[PDB]
RNA sequence: UCGCUACUACCGAUUGGAUGGUUUAGUGAGGCCCUCGGAUCGGCCCGCCGGGGUCCCUGGCGGAGCGCUGA
RNA sequence: GCUGCAGUUAAAAAGCUCGUAGUUGGAUCUUGUGGAGGGUUCCCCGCCCCUUGCCUCUCGGCGCCGGCCCGAAGCGUUUACUUUGAAAAAAUUAGAGUGUUCAAAGCAGGCCCGAGCCGCCUGGAUACCGCAGCUAGGAAUAAUGGAAUAGGACCGCGGUUCUAUUUUGUUGG
RNA sequence: UACCUGGUUGAUCCUGCCAGUAGCAUAUGCUUGUCUCAAAGAUUAAGCCAUGCAUGUCUAAGUACGCACGGCCGGUACAGUGAAACUGCGAAUGGCUCAUUAAAUCAGUUAUGGUUCCUUUGGUCGCUACUUGGAUAACUGUGGUAAUUCUAGAGCUAAUACAUGCCGACGGCGCUGACUCCCUUUGUGUGGGAUGCGUGCAUUUAUCAGAUCAAAACCAACCCGGUCGCGGCUUUGGUGACUCUAGAUAACCUCGGGCCGAUCGCAGCCCUCCGUGGCGGCGACGACCCAUUCGAACGUCUGCCCUAUCAACUUUCGAUGGUAGUCGCCGUGCCUACCAUGGUGACCACGGGUGACGGGGAAUCAGGGUUCGAUUCCGGAGAGGGAGCCUGAGAAACGGCUACCACAUCCAAGGAAGGCAGCAGGCGCGCAAAUUACCCACUC
């Protein structure tokens, strides 16, 4: 088949080598996964020594984490924006490791609100009134400062981050090979990586 | 030094995090980045430059992810044109036993030179150790530079 | 095929280099007559078993005491 | 071809210390997979017909073993090529005799009958130490045994005296300078002496010295030392001549004086 | 040097013949992967019969969407 | 033809010189006695300045009556060389033991009671295994190096700077 | 045993070779009484192959309604022997040959801290249940084709096949916080607290901690010796070296695509007691992960015959390196995208030849050497040539399958079938190589 043998290619000195044997099975190749976006489609392959291996095609959801707040929530995956190796994977939306994606960012909002009793990126004060303010202000008096002052001096979500929630889409980086674990996990961009990739996206495309 | 990202992807040391807490330092402060480094063993003192420096190399034996194990060798430098890696030479004497006489031979080796050592010159001696295959033809990382034989680097007021 | 056998064997004599040499033929014929042996080979056996002892003796005598 | 594991063993290629002949036939027993290495083992078939003469052909060994007579460390083994090895204690109930596999000083196993109040414990050499899940410390001996919850002072290269009905180590000798040792590899095979030294070359095969009861010293590798005694006092019983490895100029004299040409 | 008889290799019109290997250009059996496809075979939802219980649950026969769902 | 050939005339020294790799390279940088094994000076100890060359410690054992004394940790500027250890499949080779009826072979065999011993003794050694890699002594011979517009050692001092995390019980300023 | 002898001349002294001389291994000629060992289609043609045989397998312990045989009459789990057939395992070892192949293979030396591992050995086994589902083979019966270890339709029935899915024993703890209870309203100092979510191992991502160091001086709350401002204290394992091992937190989960027993055979017991509730032994089997074993795979240093009438080679058709990925059992231009312009050579690169498979070894041998090694031990490679893959722990397998090339067989001209460089045997080739025998008794 396709193969990952060393012996088919020439040595330091630039001289050829003549073939030493037929292609063995332990030099086996197999074709790319090319995970797209859509409703789940996970296949499995049998690899050397039993050992199922889950190839992923058409993924949709990812277990992304928020390092500063130690949160992590199963989140929908919205799109791919920047690929650091080849660019025609963002034109065809293939989802591989160290890609850069937009996710939905809603469960992080819910956690932040319910934990710090504060509002994140909002538009007005009309929508917050009919519901969900019954959670921000409570019956409590004991507790409502006994713990919520421990949640004060700490709710300082960075400006670069705060500007994102106003659209509801967050930049994230994959940290798992979907084509070998079936899952597409990762983390959400913080600190200086954020500035880096903001610059890079604004620079190349558009 | 502060600008080190030149590739199409962000360069950071793994096993290292950037917290986002306690914003009060005043008019300046910590660079906001600690350093990861480790020891090699066998009696090799990690260069202070590796600690204080600010660079990224997944293959540098003092900061990155490689283990030194097996043979230890040494050789004299003969070329440094490829980036982050150099070419060294080893001379030895084979023994033809029909005659009772030796014959001179040499062998070239590619090794990987972290940016920790910065002041190497053709002619320097270098002591290298064994790693996992880091490229097609590279199996050895530089562990310790030296110019300890004559025709030394600098004149005789050192 | 692999097989359960000893192939080990060896020769027990050595012919002389000068094939027609009178000082040799008359001495060996004397030794055949005086002990009643059958060929010359019955003498070359004894010559071999002595000349092989005399190699071990010599190589020992060239070791140090 | 070779595309998978082999399963025959040729008579010439077999180990030397089995002391096999040359002209019976092309094969040798090929010990089955077990706790002891293939070169260090002694299959059960070779112990019953080449040493104790109890059987005569392979089938007699098979029908001796099937009747459940032979016990290797208490358990009842029915596989005739089972790999017995150093510190294993064969027991033949139907006769009432016991044995201990120990190297004789020429570097081979020999029969060594022991008293039945001794064949209840065997020594093992520690090979690994690790902390399992939930924080439980483990142990691995030279014959693959795994002891859970060992004392927190037993370390690598030490020796431990176990029981054959429980495991559950009882005593342990610690490797350091001054204890007895038997050597189990290379040139010096089956010699005994106090350890007396240990040099340490980091990353390659630390070396160890020894010293017999007659001044003779002989280095070795640390991975070939096997402590068998606290000091000058071997715990387990010893074969005749006690690992002293006399030279051939002495072996000749004893052969001549004893005149051991008959009985 | 010329002339005789034997043998050995050389050049060469034929642009020799065959054989084998290279190789640009074009076609490309068959397996694997992927995106489809859907022959055909089932189960649960409505009657009559037999069992229980207060019309439902089972077993069977037949038929209506065959609806949905599985391979 | 390395041990080991030949080049005036027998086959054979480029017409002549220069020249990079290669091969080869001058001399020179420490000796006597008290005891020990071997003699009548000379060849494990310390003495003319040195003698495993020192250091400074620290944690753990070895001593004395706390105080002071000596083994270990650093290695000595690097190699080649030489010597010793380790580690290296068997068969084949050399080699030990053994009347196959002798030998080539083989790894066997040897003892006493008629059976009433319900047996006993013993073997299946050893040497070799170039080069390359590993390990510790020796320092002759051969490469190689130290301060010349200097920098070695004594806690000698001033200026200047980064910084370690201990104690003041802990936690924080 | 460190050896020479004939031959140019009319004769002599030399250089120098041709010839003699001894061993060895292939062929061949003449000759042949005994007895112990024992090589033998390698050389040419890795050319082609008639016939037969070389790989099968059942225990007390997966499935027994073949009446096939069967006994004391009964299957009332069901006796007992047991063909066949489903199921499991093995078929990847062994045997044969030497075409390929010159830093390749192979040898010694080392490394997996960069991976996989059927089996054996030892660990590990607790977050309708007195027992679930439908459907096949052998067997009965009807068939088609000239033909094959070809198979179709119908009627039955098993499981350790296939496929679902409980019970036990959770009394766990963390986060939540309606409340309420004292002293400070509050804040802050109190103790309980119902109500709720997560709460076994494994998989994937992210985070946290992973301690002790050499002493002092002032400020707030403060343990303790005890009072209305002082002396005194701190916590797995391992390595030369880990981004190791163990621990904590927040989540994630492979279904039809992880685990925690709907299986089988001998031997027994207690009943607030009369066969049910209960419990006691010994095994066979299967299974997650860890170790161990037999390996396998990739990698480091040094080591090769002849050739200059081979002096420069290598590269977007990856050549040397960097960054990120794809893929793979893991390391890696192994492969893709962008970037740099490198790597090798007179110490013989690169190209060519080898009647070249490498080594342990063999012949001759004063000392040094020369020549041989297809051949019983170890390593490699291949089943006419090239290519692709199924199944499996393990194969790029040919006593497996699919296709092209070259051969060749059967035919009713529609179709089907094949691989002796296994053992014998035959043709061919050549100077050149044995019987279509016997047997699992020995080694395995
Ligand atoms: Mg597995
Ligand atoms: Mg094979
Ligand atoms: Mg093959
Ligand atoms: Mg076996
Ligand atoms: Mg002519
Ligand atoms: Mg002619
Ligand atoms: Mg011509
Ligand atoms: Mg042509
Ligand atoms: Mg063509
Ligand atoms: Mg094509
Ligand atoms: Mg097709
Ligand atoms: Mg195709
Ligand atoms: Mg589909
Ligand atoms: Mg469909
Ligand atoms: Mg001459
Ligand atoms: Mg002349
Ligand atoms: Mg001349
Ligand atoms: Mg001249
Ligand atoms: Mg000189
Ligand atoms: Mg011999
Ligand atoms: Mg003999
Ligand atoms: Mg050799
Ligand atoms: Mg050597
Ligand atoms: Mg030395
Ligand atoms: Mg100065
Ligand atoms: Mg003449
Ligand atoms: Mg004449
Ligand atoms: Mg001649
Ligand atoms: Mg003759
Ligand atoms: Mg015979
Ligand atoms: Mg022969
Ligand atoms: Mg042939
Ligand atoms: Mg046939
Ligand atoms: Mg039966
Ligand atoms: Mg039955
Ligand atoms: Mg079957
Ligand atoms: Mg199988
Ligand atoms: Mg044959
Ligand atoms: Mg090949
Ligand atoms: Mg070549
Ligand atoms: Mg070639
Ligand atoms: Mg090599
Ligand atoms: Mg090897
Ligand atoms: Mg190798
Ligand atoms: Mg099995
Ligand atoms: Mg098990
Ligand atoms: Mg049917
Ligand atoms: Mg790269
Ligand atoms: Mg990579
Ligand atoms: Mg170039
Ligand atoms: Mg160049
Ligand atoms: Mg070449
Ligand atoms: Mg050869
Ligand atoms: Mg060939
Ligand atoms: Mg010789
Ligand atoms: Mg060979
Ligand atoms: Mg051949
Ligand atoms: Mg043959
Ligand atoms: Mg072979
Ligand atoms: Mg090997
Ligand atoms: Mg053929
Ligand atoms: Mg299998
Ligand atoms: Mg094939
Ligand atoms: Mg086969
Ligand atoms: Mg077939
Ligand atoms: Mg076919
Ligand atoms: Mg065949
Ligand atoms: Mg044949
Ligand atoms: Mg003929
Ligand atoms: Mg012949
Ligand atoms: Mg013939
Ligand atoms: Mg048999």
């Amino acid at each position: 088949g396709i193969s990952r043998d060393n012996w088919h290619k020439r040595r330091k000195t630039g001289g050829k080598r003549k073939p030493y044997h037929k292609k063995r099975k332990y030099e086996l190749g197999r074709p790319a996964a090319n995970t797209k976006i859509g409703p789940r489609r996970i296949h499995t392959v049998g690899v050397r020594g039993g050992n199922k291996k889950y190839r992923a095609l058409r993924l949709d959801v990812g277990n992304f984490s928020w390092g500063s707040e130690c949160c992590t929530r199963k989140t929908r995956i919205i799109d791919v924006v920047y690929n650091a190796s080849n660019n025609e994977l963002v034109r065809t939306k293939t989802l591989v490791k160290n890609c850069i994606v937009l996710i939905d960012s809603t469960p992080y909002r819910q956690w932040y609100e319910s934990h710090y009793a504060l509002p994140l990126g909002r538009k007005k004060g009309a929508k917050l009134t009919p519901e969900e303010e019954e959670i921000l202000n409570k019956k409590r008096s004991k507790k409502i400062q006994k713990k919520y002052d421990e949640r004060k001096k700490n709710a300082k979500i960075s400006s670069l981050l705060e500007e994102q929630f106003q659209q509801g889409k967050l930049l994230a980086c994959i940290a798992s090979r979907p084509g070998q674990c079936g899952r597409a996990d990762g983390y959400v961009l913080e600190g200086k990586e954020l500035e880096f990739y903001l610059r890079k996206i604004k620079a190349r495309k558009g | 030094m502060a600008d080190i990202q030149t590739e199409r992807a962000y360069q950071k040391q793994p096993t290292i995090f950037q917290n986002k807490k306690r914003v009060l330092l005043g008019e300046t402060g910590k660079e906001k980045l600690p350093r990861y480094y480790k020891n090699i063993g066998l009696g090799f003192k990690t260069p202070k430059e590796a600690i204080e420096g600010t660079y990224i190399d997944k293959k540098c034996p003092f900061t990155g992810n490689v283990s030194i194990r097996g043979r230890i060798l040494s050789g004299v430098v003969t070329k440094m044109k490829m980036q982050r890696t150099i070419v060294i030479r080893r001379d030895y004497l084979h023994y033809i036993r029909k005659y009772n006489r030796f014959e001179k031979r040499h062998k070239n080796m590619s090794v990987h030179l972290s940016p920790c050592f910065r002041d190497v010159q053709i002619g320097d001696i270098v002591t290298v150790g064994e790693c996992r295959p880091l490229s097609k033809t590279v199996r050895f990382n530089v562990l310790k530079v030296t110019k300890a034989a004559g025709t030394k680097k600098q004149f005789q007021k050192f | 095929m692999p097989v359960a056998r000893s192939w080990v064997c060896r020769k027990t004599y050595v012919t002389p280099r000068r094939p027609f040499e009178k000082s040799r033929l008359d001495q060996e014929l004397k030794l055949i007559g005086e002990y009643g042996l059958r060929n010359k080979r019955e003498v070359w056996r004894v010559k071999f078993t002595l000349a092989k002892i005399r190699k071990a003796a010599r190589e020992l005598l060239t070791l140090d005491e | 071809m070779a595309r998978g594991p082999k399963k025959h063993l040729k008579r010439v290629a077999a180990p030397k210390h089995w002391m096999l002949d040359k002209l019976t036939s092309v094969f040798a027993p090929r010990p089955s997979t077990g706790p002891h290495k293939l070169r260090e083992c002694l299959p059960l078939i070779i112990f019953l017909r080449n040493k104790l003469k109890y059987a005569l052909t392979g089938d007699e060994v098979k029908k001796i073993c099937m009747q459940r007579f032979i016990k290797i460390d208490g358990k009842v083994r029915a596989d005739i090529t089972y790999p017995a090895g150093f510190m294993d204690v064969i027991s033949i109930d139907k006769t009432g005799e016991n044995f201990r596999l120990i190297y004789d000083t020429k570097g081979r196993f020999a029969v060594h009958r022991i008293t039945p109040e001794e064949a209840k414990y065997k020594l093992c050499k520690v090979r690994k130490i690790f902390v399992g899940t939930k924080g439980i410390p483990h142990l691995v001996t030279h014959d693959a045994r795994t002891i859970r919850y060992p004392d927190p002072l037993i370390k690598m290269n030490d020796t431990i005296q176990i029981d054959l009905e429980t495991g559950k180590i009882t005593d342990f000798i610690k490797f350091d300078t001054g204890n007895l040792c038997m050597v189990t590899g290379g040139a010096n095979l089956g010699r005994i002496g106090v350890i007396t030294n240990r040099e340490r070359h980091p990353g390659s095969f630390d070396v160890v010295h020894v010293k017999d009861a007659n001044g003779n010293s002989f280095a070795t590798r640390l991975s070939n030392i096997f402590v068998i005694g606290k000091g000058n006092k071997p715990w387990i019983s010893l074969p005749r001549g006690k690992g002293i490895r006399l030279t051939i100029a002495e072996e000749r004299d004893k052969r001549l004086a004893a005149k051991q040409s008959s009985g």
